[PDB]
């Protein structure tokens, strides 16, 4: 007998047992599928799809650019980005007609967001291509470095503290004739280095996408951020959209649409559902199309708002794609390896590369400028998802029976990457005609539906973004099982996070009681192993075992000690929500209770409120008692800033004089130094008054404060 | 001392001095987000790796004086080292356990007080009651629900103010020192936490957690109270259910009902008034609900009703673009319609002036006991779907939907006069009168409404005119779902227009809300360091600056210099005239109001 | 900002500001800085004139007639009329510009202004603007500063303090709300200006170059878009584009589908980290010896329980390596074991002396040196890194046998899950029942042995790597177990030697050599072990019906590499358990829903209901709940062990075909457009992996069954 679990799908329907078709529980440990060759393929295919368009020469970067818009009508089923502006405008007009006032209210909310936002928001992004150092760097450090360079280049609008001010600063920068970059050499002796960038060099650096998929520089974060705010505002008001809702709302949306399309169907109407994916989403979304749709959306609006919203597509339409690290060359005769940076790929012979790479380089050479390829048509992932969703929802909404003028009519959702159409018509001829019309209109707008990945079946069953719908039952596997191991904050934080995630999975993720019990057992075992806090009675001979044994031999109510101190686990489906120290507070021994919770212990540390009893993964919040087991683990570890920690050093010593600064964003008009000076003077005076300070300290403090005053005045 | 010497060191360098003198305290938190470090990806792997080391835990210098270098077994507790970026000495978990087993001991008297929320959870569990499990199909309707019981439902700003006064006594902003209402809770907490050595940041966070409200979108199938949500994992399952009851204390307030009654009275008494807008505004500005002005409650409470919505429209704010008709919250979802005025003759020879919507519109209705959808054409009912726990809920929901449709078929199906008049003896609009009439009796309409067969499919069943399930025949476009329908997921708030008649009109010229739609039911109504006025920037003549905590010694009317906010020295005085900032501008307000009109 | 203005000030003043601005044809929703400025202006005006009255004798008083008269809150005609009336009645001179207030006690027009900037500058601007000495000036600042002519401030200290404090609180609230900066900015001298953001210079050219073909300037495009109306553009385009651009539904009915074609080539070879079904363990039933617990002590005690150490010799050569060096590695391991045995002072860990065979085995310094391309650009042999197509292979039956041996039970229990709180709630009791039943079902299965063995291996590896940075550490492969007699048994699968562990990233690899005992003969299936080196290290007596038969005991040595991420993923294999349960419990629960009663006993103890869980020559084979439990557990554990990108690609691209065929089964009349594309996408994922080829065969079998 041979075990063959796939045969199980002869009794248990596929949707019911879908958990078996998902191999991994967590991140697979290889993380492969990216490289410079992939970027070459992407550029070549993007320019291939749009090849039939007009070829132009940009006046600033000198790079060639492609314009497929209003191109000749597609004649074949291959993916084509030859979208028509008139058609997208008509589609947006109909969308506004069927949802009057959506564009206007979205614009008002976006205006509010533009006005109130701040610069520091850009420190909340992911890895970012710092143009100043010409490499990837953290969002916070990249922003600090860009601010430093702008300050050294006489651009300090961002000093006001507003994101739009930083955008105006970038505006000033890109029109500058030359940019000066200063760097320090940190060892042995320290020096200085100055570099000068002409207008074209900096312009190219601003419109670059470092590929590691790609990440733009701080130049093009704010404009896309505001366009994303607008798109999110529009989508929040659309029923057919799929963003930015969570797991629970997706099921409701799916059920609503399916019931609406099925029940309204009469006894003489046939219904079908097309579960579909898009051939190549970001490779056929011309930025000009988004500019046209934003122009339509922001009709009759303040000009500043229109321009702030229009910069992002304008910037993206002339963007540059970087070519990563380069290539690796290996010689077997002398077992000699070398790295060739992609910069010289323009002017290197075509004999070290295989046939496929030779074709790639031959196709990409004419489009290569200063080591970066000019990619006008197409787009990159993770930036214009919401606006693309808006366009998809517009074309879907075009299906209303009034527009079609004929019996057939369609509806459904759209989540950018994938979608699920539903078509109603009298006969199968009607269904065919409706699907044909939908397909042709999507092509005209410039959208290609993956014919291979898209299948059509009578209404009742479908899939949508990993949500499997079968006759009303929706199965969720978008994220699959979470990570039940210790997150790795500290003892108490990890315990609370584990119990809380088990509880949340039980409430929302449809997890079972026995499954929750087993998850708790596994988590407690993992915790005990990781933190060397095995039971005081058990002998496992770890580094910590002796002290735990002494503690156990010392106490009396051994059922009260924490897990991390050698105590029994007392959790269950009953009290997953109860913090540990509380859950066994009553049992705690008086002396152990006093020691464990002594607030003068040197092992407790609290950071700013945003990082107190909260962890970043998305983020989740946990409840725990600040005990001796709340310690913080040790930290592990060409720069424009002379001292990378000057800002962190500065904010510290503010918390000292003003502890409230840690809790709430402090507000005041006086500069900081005078604030510390006044607080210190008052504190020293009152300290002398009490009698715990003598004359010498008072004199020293006042001399020091006076000297600081003189130093700051000058 | 250490702090001032460190500040002097910082000032010595050019760049630190420049950043100190340039940046204003307002933007301090902006330069707190400029971190040059690197966030650790996959911290679980990092923790696993770290725990294997000898000294992976960071302690402070003072530890050198209390915990000896080695224990009895000569193990190394703390090492003469420093962390990367500070002077935090390096210690091992052995140090933590040694501290726990042999460290100095104190009294955790304030720990229950600071941590009342968690201990409240403990008590609620410890006194609960369980019951037999039941296995059956579970329907979990999705909705918003509270999270933390025991909260005062204060706004985040108010919670921040309370925390600042409680734990940061001499660092409170200017608003508190120019404030009058010293909340009772603040004094209660100040008395409770007299001698508390707990880290003040921890105390502040715990008070914030305790005094704030939180709401989440969850699928529930049973009790929705806050104490019934914290045990939702234990109570509801996919195929089972658990009988449970918390055994603590519930804090269900009643201010919402009082606000309902107040708004209803205001609208009822202002609709007949000469100038309802200014009149209602004056009332709302001068009315108190249980010791608090109604304006704060209106701005805070998320109530949804016709009276309160019209009050907001008059005052000027955002309200949901929907109406609660017949006890059901409606919401448009798709299509568009145009409002047209017409005269309709009923089956009782009664002429009514009505306004009907023409268009292929779609609505979703969520009631107290049902959920429904309705697709309506131009004066034509196309499709109706309802789902409800009981048959009576089904019937009332369907009656509401059909009267909303305003089709011509039911017009000839009216039997009896429609002369209903509210308790105020004010003529009711035709649609409400029809709604009440069909509530009284609709059998005749059911017999003459419409009957047609329906194909049989899973998940949905028909209804006969006597309101009984059927699979082979039902009413025109009337159907019932055997599974609960999830409520609306979002609501759209748009700018609306209000006329003097308290009718709210949308930007398209249609009307949204009317006082006539308001139910006429009647219910029952269930060393203070404050009072200081600043006198501009610091003045040297008055003497050296004082700390806020020591302001109490000031004589009546004496003016001194005190440090308010996060280091802002200002000249303040005690009050002499027993007034407040509330009554200012009222006289000039009324004067200019008379002038404009 | 606009919301803040509406909420913070008296609504009537908001109405006055709205009317005053609407007089100028402005909309607050477009401009709010002016709205906030006007609201502040009216508020300060009405504050100034409040609580002031004229007594019977004419002296001022605080609570008749208002000492201050407001002029700023009125229309142009009204304000002009009232100022003219004041001038005539009190004989006052006409100011060149409209004042704000009129003080009756001193009989003078006073203009008042709130400035976001310094007080003095605003005072000078106002004085220069008015150019008259007959109008008093009172300037306030949000910061707490004010100024007036001669410092003759009309009000008393109390009212000045009130106005100062109101403005100060307004400033603090605006700052805390993140609007103070824009408010202070919008003030330009004596007027408030709308926020401006205009495209000039570089972006102007960029926008001119980023428009559709038939447009030349961004302004022309904006004008075209603004004036556009929907007139059958889409209909005309559809009527134009050729019919060949269409989505045709291809019928899918019981005949179209075909099996997936596997790649041709030689049989695929084992690639697991450790031996799975061919391992042998040296056992000690009760480790009650001195210094127990340390892996080295247990390993040595297990070693001493076996005799038959004969001279090893290469049996299955490492086709690429140097077999004698592997032989010398094993000999050194044995010699160090004897040496430490005779030392009598076994420490916690054993560090191996560096040697030629060790350094070569762990790949120490066998790496090409890095050079600049230009320096060696003349080398003829220089060529891009070899990244050609991986060799296609053929599914070999060893994978199926391994899986079949994985889904079967053992003699002892390979899991010791920790404790939980006592059950109180009835659902807690049902959960405990279900959990205990599942645990008993899979507490001894082979997959659980794999889980425990790998967990221990990776835990020891990582701990030694962190503790021993620059040493060669000898790590016995040990496991613990509970025999049918309930005795704590210890098992020794083999040994592992780790190279240099100076690891910094989560993807850089540490190289190790693993030597696992075994009893199989590689020569039977050489292609299985083409990455291993096998030394016949001894002879073992196996008991059978014919007595004790001697068999050759082998020792598979191989060189492998592990990354920190891979070690963590190895230590996470226990989560596999949960996965299995999460697929059965649902089924249980499902039936309960259709039965309205619990079904744990009628499933875990009935042993009558069955599901098709395999294939056999007779037909499809049906299995009980335990069969499915252990089958799913084994599938999860193997997926963990044989994880590869091709696996996930095939799974994702095969789910679609599964759903299509199932929809056909439900009589839903499914259809497709480019099914051949789906088949090609699925087929592209089958190249070399044993696991993926096995799954493809399984899918072919399932399609064959379902089609009939
Ligand atoms: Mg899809």
């Amino acid at each position: 007998m041979d075990v063959n679990p796939t045969l199980l799908f002869l009794k248990v329907p596929v949707q019911n047992a879908i958990s078996t078709t998902f191999p991994y529980t967590g991140d697979p440990p290889y993380s492969h599928g990216t490289g410079t060759g992939y970027t070459m393929d992407t550029v070549n295919r993007t320019h291939k799809y749009s090849e039939k368009g007009k070829w132009t020469t940009n006046t600033e970067t000198g790079a060639p650019q492609l314009n497929p818009i209003d191109g000749p009508l597609p004649e074949d089923n291959e993916p084509s980005g030859y979208a028509q502006t008139d058609c997208v405008l008509e589609a947006m007009a109909f969308l506004e007609e069927s949802h009057p006032g959506i564009f206007e209210n979205s614009c008002l909310e976006t205006m509010e967001i533009v006005q109130q936002t701040r610069v520091d928001k850009l420190t909340q992004g992911r890895q970012t291509y710092d143009w100043t150092l010409n490499r990837n760097q953290p969002a916070a450090t990249a922003l600090a470095n860009t601010i430093e360079v702008f300050r050294s280049n006489g651009l300090t609008a961002n000093e006001s503290g507003r994101l739009i001010d930083f955008l105006k600063d970038v505006m000033d920068s890109m029109d500058k004739e030359e940019m000066e970059i200063t760097t320090h050499f940190q060892r042995r002796t320290i020096g200085k280095k100055k570099q000068r960038l002409n207008k074209r060099s900096y312009l190219i650096r601003a419109l670059t996408l470092n590929t590691m998929i790609a990440t733009p520089g701080m130049q093009i974060r704010g404009f896309v951020y505001f366009v994303e705010a607008l798109a999110r505002s529009i989508c929040e008001k659309l029923e057919q959209s799929g963003l930015p809702v969570g797991g629970n709302e997706k099921k409701a949306k799916l059920a609503n649409v399916v019931r609406k399309m099925m029940t309204n169907s009469q006894d003489t109407e046939l219904s079908f559902t097309i579960t579909g994916d898009n051939t190549k989403w970001n490779e056929n979304q011309n930025p000009r199309m988004f500019l046209a749709m934003i122009t339509y959306i922001t009709r009759n609006q303040p000009e500043w708002f229109r321009n702030v919203l229009s910069i992002a597509p304008i910037m993206f339409s002339n963007k540059m794609a970087r070519l990563g690290k380069g290539y690796m060359f290996e010689s077997k005769s002398m077992k000699l390896r070398t790295q060739v940076p992609a910069e010289m790929l323009a002017n290197i012979d075509l004999k070290y590369f295989n046939k496929s790479t030779r074709e790639k380089i031959e196709k990409i050479r004419p489009l290569l400028i200063d080591g970066t390829a000019s990619l006008s048509p197409g787009m990159m992932m993770g930036m214009f998802n919401m606006l693309s969703t808006v366009l998809g929802v517009s074309i879907l909404n075009l299906g209303q029976k009034k527009y079609t003028k004929t019996t057939y009519w369609w509806d459904g959702l759209q989540s950018s990457d994938d979608f699920a159409l539903i078509v109603n018509a009298p006969n199968h001829e009607g269904i065919q005609a409706g699907v044909d019309r939908f397909y042709r209109t999507c092509k005209l707008v410039g959208i290609n539906m993956s014919k291979k990945k898209s299948y059509i079946n009578r209404t009742g069953t479908f899939e949508f973004t990993s949500f499997f719908y079968r006759y009303g039952f929706v199965a969720n596997f978008s994220m699959e099982l979470p990570s039940f191991g210790v997150s790795g904050i500290n003892e108490s934080a990890d315990m609370s996070v584990g119990v809380t995630v088990i509880k949340n999975n039980m409430i929302n993720n449809d997890l079972g009681p026995a499954t929750a019990q087993m998850a708790l057992q596994l988590f407690i075992k993992d915790y005990r192993y990781t933190y060397r806090c095995h039971r005081g009675d058990t002998q496992i001979q770890t580094r910590r075992a002796f002290e735990l044994g002494k503690l156990w031999e010392q106490t009396r109510s051994k059922a009260g000690l924490l897990v991390s101190d050698g105590g029994p686990n007392l959790y269950n489906i009953r009290n997953l929500h109860i913090p540990e120290v509380c859950l066994k507070w009553e049992l705690m021994d008086e002396d152990y209770q006093g020691r464990l919770c002594n607030p003068m212990n040197p092992f407790v540390s609290h950071k700013e409120i945003d990082s107190v009893n909260n962890a970043v993964v998305k983020s989740m919040e946990y409840d725990a008692v600040a005990t001796t087991h709340s310690w913080i683990p040790k930290r592990n570890r060409r720069g424009i800033l002379e001292d990378e920690q000057m800002y962190q050093k500065c904010c510290n010593l503010f918390e000292k004089f003003f502890p409230s600064s840690s809790y709430r964003r402090p507000v005041g008009i006086s500069s900081m130094v005078e604030a510390m000076v006044s607080r210190a003077r008052i504190d020293a005076r009152i300290d002398f008054e009490s009698g715990r300070i003598k004359k010498e300290e008072f004199a020293e403090i006042m001399k020091i404060c006076s000297t600081i005053e003189e130093l700051r005045r000058q | 001392m250490e702090r001032i010497k460190e500040l002097r060191d910082l000032m010595s360098q050019s760049r630190t001095r420049e950043i100190l003198t340039k940046t204003t305290v307002d933007h301090m938190a902006i330069i707190k987000k400029y971190t040059s470090g690197r966030q650790e990806k996959n911290p679980a792997l990092r923790m696993k790796w770290m725990m294997a080391m000898k000294y992976p835990i960071t302690a402070d210098k003072r530890i050198m004086e209390m915990i000896p270098e080695r224990n009895e077994q000569r193990q190394t507790l703390w090492s003469k080292t420093n962390d990367a970026g500070s002077d935090r000495v390096m210690v091992s978990p052995l140090a933590v356990t040694w501290w726990n087993r042999n460290g100095p001991t104190t009294s955790t008297v304030h720990y229950p007080k600071v941590y009342k929320t968690y201990f409240e959870k403990v008590e609620r569990l410890k006194h609960g009651t369980f019951g037999p499990v039941h296995f059956r199909n579970q329907v979990k309707i999705r909705r918003r629900v509270d999270i933390n019981p025991g909260h005062a439902d204060l706004s985040a700003k108010e919670a921040q103010d309370v925390i600042m006064e409680v734990v940061f006594p001499n660092e409170v902003g200017a608003r508190i020192l120019t404030s009058e209402s010293q909340l009772t809770i603040t004094k209660e907490k100040k008395k409770e936490l007299q001698d508390c050595k707990i880290a003040p940041l921890m105390v502040a966070y715990m008070l914030e957690r305790e005094l704030v409200r939180k709401t989440r979108f969850l699928p529930v199938a049973g009790g929705t109270s806050s104490v019934y949500i914290e045990v939702l994992h234990l109570t509801q399952g996919t195929c089972w259910e658990q009988m449970y009851t918390p055994g603590g204390e519930v804090r269900n307030d009643d201010v919402d009902q009082s606000l309902i009654i107040a708004a209803r009275n205001i609208v009822r008494r202002a609709t007949v008034s000469a100038d309802p807008l200014a009149s209602l505004l004056e009332m709302c500005h001068s009315t108190q609900i249980g010791g608090v002005r109604m304006v704060d409650i209106l701005r805070q409470n998320p109530t949804e009703e016709q009276a309160v919505d019209i009050c907001k429209a008059a005052m000027g704010l955002r309200i949901s673009s929907s109406f609660s008709f017949g006890g059901f919250t409606f919401k448009r979802t798709s299509g568009s319609s145009v409002k047209r005025e017409e005269e309709v003759l009923t089956g009782n020879l009664q002429t009514l002036k009505i306004r009907v919507h023409e268009g292929y519109e779609e609505f979703t209705m969520v009631g107290r006991r049902a959920t429904a959808i309705l697709r309506k054409a131009t004066r034509r009912l196309i499709q109706l779907i309802v789902s409800g726990k009981d048959e009576q809920s089904i019937a009332e929901a369907i009656i509401v939907a059909m009267v909303f449709s305003q089709e011509d078929c039911m017009i000839k199906a009216v039997r009896g006069d429609l002369n209903f008049v509210n308790r105020a003896n004010q003529r009711l609009n035709p649609m409400h009168q029809l709604l009440r009439h069909f509530q009284k009796d609709a059998k005749v309409l059911f017999q003459n409404w419409g009957i047609e067969p329906i194909d049989n499919v899973m998940g949905m069943i028909g209804i006969l005119p006597d309101m009984t399930p059927s699979t082979e025949m039902s009413l025109r476009g009337v159907r019932v779902s055997k599974m609960g329908v999830d409520e609306y997921s979002s609501t759209e708030r748009v700018v609306v227009s209000i006329d003097r008649f308290l009718r709210v009109r949308d930007q398209r010229g249609n009307v949204l809300l009317s006082p006539e739609e308001v139910s006429e039911t009647q219910g029952t109504e269930k060393a203070v360091l404050r009072g200081f006025l600043i006198l501009g920037k610091e003045n040297k003549r008055y003497g050296p600056a004082l700390s806020i905590n020591e302001l109490s010694n000031l004589a009546k009317g004496e003016k001194a210099n005190v440090l308010i906010g996060q280091g802002d020295v200002v000249l303040v005085m005690k009050r002499k005239r027993d007034s407040s900032i509330l009554t200012d501008s009222q006289t000039a307000t009324k004067r200019i109001r008379m002038a404009i009109n | 900002m606009e919301d803040f203005v509406r909420q913070c000030f008296n609504p009537m003043i908001v109405e006055l500001a709205e009317k005053a601005m609407k007089e100028y044809g402005e909309d607050p929703k477009i401009e709010t800085n002016k709205f906030a400025s006007i609201c502040t202006h009216l508020e300060v005006c009405f504050m100034y004139s409040d609580f002031h009255f004229i007594d019977e004798r004419g002296e001022s008083t605080i609570i008749l007639k208002h000492r201050f008269e407001i002029i700023e809150g009125r229309d142009r005609t009204m304000a002009w009329t009232v100022v003219n009336s004041i001038c005539n009645t009190t004989g006052v001179e006409k100011p060149k510009f409209l004042p704000d207030l009129y003080d009756y006690k001193e009989n003078r027009f006073i203009e008042i202004g709130v400035t976001r900037r310094e007080v003095h500058i605003y005072y000078l601007e106002k004085a220069n603007k008015i150019k008259s000495e007959k109008t008093h000036i009172h300037i306030f600042s949000f910061t707490g500063e004010e100024m007036a002519t001669k410092a003759d401030y009309t009000l008393d200290e109390e009212s000045r303090a009130r106005i100062k404090t109101r403005l100060f609180t307004i400033r603090q609230e605006m700052a805390s709300r993140g609007l103070w900066d824009s408010f202070r900015q919008s003030e330009r001298g004596e007027e408030t200006i709308e926020e401006r953001f205009e495209i000039t210079g570089t972006m102007r050219r960029l926008a001119d170059q980023s428009l559709p073909p038939n447009f030349s300037s961004l302004e022309n495009f904006r004008a075209y878009v603004d004036g556009f109306e929907p007139n059958g553009c889409i209909e005309g385009k559809l009527s134009q584009m050729s019919k060949e651009v269409n989505a045709r539904i291809e019928p899918f009915l019981r005949t179209t589908p075909r099996p997936l074609r596997l790649p041709d080539g030689p049989p695929c070879s084992q690639r697991s980290k450790f031996l799975l079904m061919d391992a042998l363990k040296l056992s000690i039933e009760d480790p009650s010896h001195e210094g127990e617990g340390i892996p080295l002590y247990d390993a040595i005690k297990c070693m001493k329980t076996f005799f038959g150490w004969k001279e090893p010799n290469i049996i299955k050569p490492h086709e690429k390596g140097i077999n004698p060096n592997y032989l010398l590695t094993w000999k050194q391991v044995l010699a160090e074991l004897q040496d430490i045995k005779n030392e009598e002072k076994i420490p916690r860990t054993k560090n191996m002396k560096k040697t030629s065979q060790l350094k070569w085995a762990l790949g120490e310094n066998m790496a090409p040196e890095k050079v600049d391309f230009e320096d060696c650009k003349d080398v003829n042999d220089l060529k891009q890194y070899d990244s050609d197509e991986p060799e296609p292979r053929s599914l070999a039956c060893w994978i199926q046998s391994e899986f079949n041996k994985a889904c079967e039970l053992t003699d002892s229990s390979w899991v010791e899950l920790d404790e939980i709180g006592e059950d109180v709630a009835p659902i807690e009791h049902i959960a405990s029942m279900r959990r205990n039943y599942f645990t008993a079902e899979v507490s001894h299965c082979r997959a659980t042995e794999y889980i425990m063995k790998g967990v221990y291996i990776n835990t020891a590896l990582l701990n030694a790597s962190c503790a021993a940075m620059d040493d060669f550490q000898l790590i016995p492969m040990i496991s613990k177990c509970i025999t049918k007699e309930g005795r704590r048994k210890t098992n020794l699968y083999g040994f592992i030697i780790k190279g240099r562990s100076h690891l910094r990233n989560d993807t850089d690899v540490v190289n190790f050599v693993s030597m696992e005992f075994s009893l199989t003969d590689p020569r039977l299936e050489p292609h299985k072990w083409e990455k291993y080196c096998v030394l016949e290290i001894g002879d073992m007596l196996l008991r059978t019906a014919v007595g004790q038969v001697s068999r050759p005991m082998f020792l598979y040595v191989r060189t492998n590499g592990t990354s920190k991420i891979k070690m963590k993923w190895g230590m996470e294999m226990r989560r596999c358990l949960l996965q299995s349960l999460q697929q059965i419990e649902s089924m249980i629960e499902a039936e309960s829903s259709v039965k309205e009663k619990d079904l744990t006993k009628e499933f875990f103890e009935n042993k009558s209901e069955t599901w098709p869980i395999g294939e056999s020559p007779k037909g499809v084979e049906e299995g009980s709940i335990g069969k499915v439990c252990r089958t799913l557990l084994a599938k999860s554990v193997f997926n963990s062990l044989y994880a590869s990108p091709q696996l996930e690609g095939f799974s994702a691209e095969s789910r679609k075909l599964l759903l299509i065929v199932q929809a056909l089964r439900d009589n839903l009349e499914p259809g497709t457009f480019d099914l051949e594309g789906l088949y090609e996408a699925i087929e592209e994922c089958l190249i070399n992996d044993p696991w993926v080829l096995l799954n493809a065969s399984w899918f072919n079998s399932f399609l064959t069954h379902a089609l009939r």
